[PDB]
């Protein structure tokens, strides 16, 4: 409220984890939609 | 990888025997034009000169490197198999 200029607030990255990105990518995906094919399931197929 | 050797037509002589000197070893012959090669500007030259002194000849075509199609995007293909896996 009275714009306290003089604090940080970013630390919540303090409390990460080894994981935590991969973690957090994971159930991120359900928001995700149908990545597009290419066809051959690889270039060597 | 130099094509400078392969644009001039040559004329040369069968091998014959090559037997082995019996006190040092060294490689004997009796065929005097055996390292004597004609070089020649075009395959019709090389004909009128075999034919000039009567040698038998048997002309072989000249092979050229077939026109290829390079192209660096498709080292990078996104729907085909040309995509390198590796750079």
């Amino acid at each position: 409220e009275p714009f306290d200029n003089s604090t940080y607030r970013n630390l919540q990255h303090h409390e990460y984890s080894t994981y935590t990105f991969l973690d957090l990518n994971v159930e991120l995906s359900k928001f995700r939609m149908p990545q597009p094919s290419s066809g051959r399931q690889s270039p060597r197929h | 990888s130099g094509v400078n050797n392969t644009k001039k037509w040559k004329m040369e002589f069968d091998t014959r025997e090559r037997w082995e000197n019996p006190l040092m070893g060294w490689s004997s012959t009796a065929d005097p034009l055996s390292n004597l090669v004609l070089t020649f500007s075009t395959k019709e030259d090389a004909v009128a000169f075999a034919e000039k002194n009567g040698w038998s000849f048997d002309v072989e075509e000249r092979k050229v490197p077939k026109p290829k199609s390079k192209s660096y995007g498709a080292n990078f293909s996104w729907n085909k198999r040309t995509r390198v896996s590796t750079k």
